[PDB]
């Protein structure tokens, strides 16, 4: 009859406990193992992975293929803007729903780069150079392409390498950043520009699409574990 | 019979199980391993990054 | 942990990190250092908190039931799935193929109920969990010679202690569980289609082993599913659409995302 | 030939000197230097102007009254429309600096008097009105101090700073200031006060118009007094040198 | 320990122990050895019991709420913060930053309801205490889905046992957690003021699982926090002020200490 | 199943117990540390830095920064007394609200040496001589220089070193003393004196001002924490 | 994988942990380290007692 | 696998990158380079903002005609408005630069024409 004494916490389920549970199937042989193909080790294995951002998320496109394509077209005039999304991979209705937005929304916490990888669809006949940009918070998003300029930019000359990588470092004051938005805890725009307009030859469309892919780096980490906001449930399903 | 092994910090926690079977053991929660060339660069043929994807 | 950033300077050369061809199904490996001139930063960043065991290994509830101290609904029975609860069906969902063991904790508790029973003097009821695998005898009422579990796993639990709990082995046929199944049960291509074909865990009973007093009790068993020692393979995309039935993929069409105005609205709408 | 009064600060294209002084009071025992590489989260190389940033500058001069209460000076916001300090803080997203605070206020042997300069590391103000905050122009002097409140400032529906001095508009004791890095002005044995204080702040790096992470208090607790034909004019006039500042995340100007 | 004082004997010489200039900015060290003559003293005295932890390692009342059995009023939510209690608070600042890992204890008690209602026989209550990160889905109603916890850590405690305990991590995003902030939190120096732009701990949500019985029962949830393993940086002056707000340091004016009469009154008044 | 048995206390919450709880957080990585300038270790760090010392508390001076100015005038004689308050530094209105006696209110027994220095904040031009005494309880407080004598003083002559430390030693019959007031703990009286009148020249001010600061000696210590009878409350603030 | 370490005194207290995750942890009672000269004498000039401050 | 016609430039905040060139043509032979002390008159210790000034400056783009003549833009004074460049030049008597001048324009395989591209030094007009 061995003294002891219970302390708080006695007889608590706690859901995130990690305790030793006597098992209900005693020397129960388990099925041997076999190797399948892709085994995850950690999430951010697939938050590496590219997926096709829907920044043209405007109207009903957002219920299309459309919401996947960045219109591009030939002007009279560069300096123009291409479009336009704030830095919030978790929160902005671009990357909400992404594969780095969806395992983001499990999360409170995040901190990292990420590599917007942008893809030219045209004819193989047009040319073309962007200003892609990320100008950290402050002072507004830029407006005009000279604004742009001050910031963190790279300037895409569409070529045999389709696609150019925008890769937006972790300029921020804190450690992390929350998942949500807060605005102690901004994270800066992204925008891009025409740097020197789209020139077709005669006979190839002038009117073309460009794509968005959106991974993380290898300093990416997301922290404190929670639910997402984004499956609900009013019944048990049957 | 017992296991010393490392605290999640920025010390040790003995651990011994009093179980007959695995599957009454508590989780893993500290394996780090990590493999996103399955997913990111499944490639056959090697691509290095200074160098023009299609060439 | 989490990788560093190497200190760079100025470069005026012919590599080229940023320019690709996205077309090879390759995903680029570029970093802030390749674009711009970074600091050396040292991170000791940990993705400890992403990994798949922490990422399951937290218990949910997957279903809860009730039964009663008289009437008809004097015993409860549940076909155990994980697909009737959205959020923890989502998690294993981010995955083809899971193995694990599993811990199940079970939070049982009883509401007096409105009668005009006087004189009620309530006795601690005692309550009896069943599993059933598939194959063996199911309990037709409250009191057939099948809740003797001579042979079947079973967990007697008195009103006021804490929450019995137990786990669980890998359970399959198979060496991995399958979370989907793009087939039918029968050769002629016919009969079930989908995961259900694969679902034969057997059924779960629950009931008072006694009634405690004159007055109704109604109790309700929350059964708690937790992904111990967890193993996933072949990873897909996380479920857009709101789930419709506990049986199968059958979603009704959702738009890729929320809207804004436009692609140059800095603003969720 | 020594003298423990005397000294030579010599920071860029400034150099100051006393003729009477006390020890430089160093900020927490630190002496201000760069960020580590191990304390670094912004990946961005970071611009350090060196001799355009960190050198002396001199804001304006305030008048020592028989009736002043104190004053107040924000940190970064004081010297945010100063030379290159204020450009370099204006384009980038984050900053990171220490000073050398030099307050200097000489009277004479027929004047007295005695002034408490501290260095409040974050000093967040309360309102008049219990139910609002103060606003920002209420807090902030950008190189023109903010002054304190002899008496008690009226709660009606405003965002005025409860200036009070003895309670510091913090709700504190205002005697009690001497914890946060400080000198005394005592005109009788001081010409001027110099404290040099290291980057404070819970984060490697902060922005430089949302967050003022120190806060310049000059309160008289001896007020100044003198016979008559003693000059009536006593100015005081505060120097302050940024020390080792760092710029990450470099964009357009402003502050939005 | 403390230190000890040394024998010390007559003097006279030109060194000045007692004579500085306060100016500096620099306490005196003088102890009673250089202005009288001592004797020899031995200290055990150890200041054990002042040091940070022991100072904040305490469980302190930091808020409490109600829910009850029926009603409008079923389940409850708190967005975590130290600032509604003033004794905790004003402890912990004394301290301008301050990093630390807590120790949560619940004390959760039920009183039975004044009712017309006969036959009351009641159940014993179960009770859940949920915490919903910043970002995460929020209880609607005592039994909206999002009570799953399937990520989300939740205590499932049952009356009469133990109370319910667990510590957390050092949750902030900062090197430290900052008690203090003179800032904004949009750039436009607009918005919010003060420490309130940095608190973003989430909600805490607590629920009867079970009614129990027919007549009425309030239930109500205490949670007391205790800083383990405390860092503190940049002490300030003890407030002096009486609070006012729970989100920022608005104080009334009061005034330096009580008072006595003259500067010669031996007694406070 | 181990035979085990339960002593008194068992399932009890004791505030001030030390146990280990379960992390409801597994796993999770704080964010790393960061040397942040002035740590306090221990809080005697802090009752050992000179904070002024409001010794006018009389009338509405208290509302004011009048508490802390110690007047000092010209006589026509010396012997005067200039200020008198006893050895209580968590009770009495002066020390009570100091840094010293706000830390003090948190503990219940005290022990050790203090130190007041004294700040002569004239015209540069003024001298004069004080006498700085501590007389131990027993009898009375002195009324006259002539009784303050016989006690633990120090002759202050002010000239270029402005300040002047009178440091009062811990003589008392008990190792500790009750940080409350009690008269078996009682402490003693501290008052000051004109030893030679101030002596001005023509055209400088014959009245000036004196400021006293108190800090702990290496020897002081505190016990017994109790809660501070400073801090009140009505409601949860909001 | 025990700690033995002393108790308070005017003996010995071994300890186990138990858990993986060192907040899991109990408080750090005896930590008596001090260093008053970071408020207590911030100058930058050192300032010695039996001297006079200003000459 | 490698071209003679690919290319990447990286200054500060900003990466260009070409996927037809020719070499880059550095100066007189010449890279730039900071002041040496055997050069230096000035006495007094120079502002050296790096990352800040030294990154690409995108100026306004110009219409390319069919009857366009030519365009010309001074060197200090364009970027005398641009960013940091701009501000140091206005704060500081002196200054010493050298610069990567990339001009840009891409047409097609059907399109014709022809640039020069000169540097000139001093060009009193
Ligand atoms: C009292 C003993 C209770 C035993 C509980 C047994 C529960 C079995 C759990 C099976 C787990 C998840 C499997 C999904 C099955 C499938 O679709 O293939
Ligand atoms: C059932 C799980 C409960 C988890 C309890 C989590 C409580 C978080 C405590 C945060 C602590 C004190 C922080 C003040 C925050 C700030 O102002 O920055
Ligand atoms: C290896 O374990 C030898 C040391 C044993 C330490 C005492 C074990 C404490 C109680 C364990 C009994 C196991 C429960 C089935
Ligand atoms: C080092 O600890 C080896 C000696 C082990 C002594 C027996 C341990 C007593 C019970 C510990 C189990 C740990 C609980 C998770």
């Amino acid at each position: 009859g061995l003294p002891t004494m219970n302390t708080p916490g006695s007889c608590q389920f706690l859901t995130s406990d990690d305790f030793q549970s006597p098992s209900a199937m005693p020397q129960y042989d388990v099925t041997p193992e076999m190797r399948i193909p892709g085994e995850v080790k950690n999430l951010m294995e697939i938050a590496e992975v590219d997926s096709v951002v829907p920044v043209q998320n405007v109207g009903e496109k957002v219920n299309s293929m459309e919401a996947y394509q960045i219109p591009v077209r030939s002007n009279e005039g560069s300096g123009t803007q291409v479009f336009g999304f704030p830095l919030q991979p978790g929160y902005s209705s671009v990357f909400s729903r992404t594969l780095l937005g969806e395992i983001l929304n499990y999360y409170t916490h995040w901190s990292g780069s990420i590599k917007l990888t942008f893809m030219f669809c045209g004819s193989a006949m047009a040319t073309g150079k962007f200003l892609l940009a990320y100008s950290p918070p402050g002072a507004g998003a830029p407006t005009k392409r000279v604004d742009a300029m001050l910031g963190t930019h790279v300037v895409w000359d569409v070529g045999l390498q389709s696609s150019c990588v925008l890769c937006i470092p972790w300029i921020s004051q804190t450690h992390y950043r929350y998942v949500a938005s807060d605005e102690y805890t901004a994270g800066g725009f992204i925008t891009c520009w025409y740097q020197t307009n789209i020139v077709v030859p005669a006979d190839a469309q002038s009117s073309c699409y460009i794509m968005c892919f959106v991974s993380a780096c290898n300093d990416f980490s997301v922290r404190l574990l929670k639910d997402t906001p984004f499956i609900s449930q009013e019944n048990f399903f049957q | 019979g017992a296991q010393v092994s490392t605290q999640k910090t920025g010390i040790h926690y003995t651990n011994i199980n009093y179980y007959k079977d695995a599957a009454s053991n508590s989780a893993n929660r500290q394996d780090f391993t990590q493999d996103p060339s399955k997913f990111t660069e499944p490639v056959k043929d090697i691509m290095i990054k200074s160098l023009p994807a299609l060439n | 942990r989490v990788a560093d950033t190497v200190g760079t300077g100025p470069t005026n050369s012919e590599a080229i990190p940023a320019l690709t061809a996205a077309e090879t199904g390759h995903t680029s490996q570029v970093v802030p250092s390749d674009t711009m001139q970074t600091r050396h930063v040292k991170n000791y960043h940990s993705r400890s908190e992403s990994t798949i065991e922490n990422f399951l290994c937290r218990s949910a509830c997957v279903y809860f039931t009730e039964y009663e101290n008289s009437g008809a609904k004097r015993y409860a029975e549940w076909v155990i799935t994980p697909r009737q609860a959205a959020q923890l069906r989502r998690k294993l969902e981010f995955f083809t193929y899971v193995r694990f063991d599993l811990e199940l904790t079970f939070v049982i508790t009883s509401t007096q109920q409105p009668s005009t029973t006087q004189n009620q003097d309530a006795q601690i009821l005692t309550h009896q969990i069943m599993y059933v695998p598939p194959g063996g005898p199911v309990p037709d009422k409250v009191d057939s010679y099948v809740w003797q579990t001579s042979t079947n796993p079973s967990v007697f639990w008195t009103e006021g202690n804490a929450p019995p709990r137990m786990s669980v082995p890998f359970l399959s046929i198979g060496n991995a569980y399958s979370n989907f199944y793009d087939g039918w049960s029968e050769f002629s291509r016919n009969g079930v289609y989908g995961i259900n074909t694969l679902n034969n865990m057997g059924t779960l009973y629950a009931r008072h082993v006694n009634a405690g007093s004159t007055g109704p009790i109604k109790s309700t068993i929350r059964i708690y599913f937790k992904p111990k020692h967890v193993k996933a393979w072949i990873p897909r995309p996380p479920r857009l659409c709101q789930y419709e039935k506990a049986k199968n993929v059958n979603f009704q069409p959702s738009g890729v995302t929320t809207t804004r105005q436009s692609i140059t609205t800095m603003t969720n709408t | 030939g020594y003298s423990d009064r005397v000294r030579s600060i010599t920071l860029g294209n400034s150099t100051i000197t006393t003729q009477e002084c006390a020890n430089v009071v160093v900020g927490y025992g630190v002496w201000p230097d760069y960020l580590k590489d191990s304390e670094a989260t912004a990946e961005d190389q970071p611009t350090q102007p060196d001799v355009a940033t960190c050198r002396f500058y001199t804001l304006d001069s305030v008048q020592w009254q028989k009736t002043s209460p104190g004053w107040w000076w924000k940190l970064p916001d004081a010297l945010s429309n100063l030379g290159l300090f204020g450009q370099n803080m204006q384009y980038h997203y984050l900053g990171r600096t220490g000073y050398t605070i030099h307050v200097q206020c000489n009277a004479s042997k027929f004047h007295q008097g005695c002034l408490l300069v501290v260095c409040v590391p974050e000093a967040e103000m309360g309102c008049a009105t219990l139910n609002n905050t103060p606003s920002s122009a209420e807090l902030l002097g950008g190189d023109t101090a903010k002054e304190f409140a002899d008496k008690p400032v009226a709660s009606g529906s405003n965002k005025l700073v409860q200036r009070v001095v003895y309670n510091a508009g913090m709700g504190v004791g205002v005697g009690n200031l001497t914890i946060f890095p400080h000198q005394w002005i005592n005109l009788r044995t001081n010409n001027s006060a110099t404290i040099v204080m290291p980057y404070t702040n819970s984060v490697p790096m902060d922005n430089m118009f949302r967050h003022n992470n120190v806060t310049l208090m000059v309160i008289p607790f001896v007020p100044l007094d003198y016979c008559p034909g003693s000059t009536t004019y006593v100015p005081i006039t505060v120097t302050i040198a940024p020390m080792c500042a760092e710029y990450n995340g470099l964009r357009l100007a402003g502050h939005q």
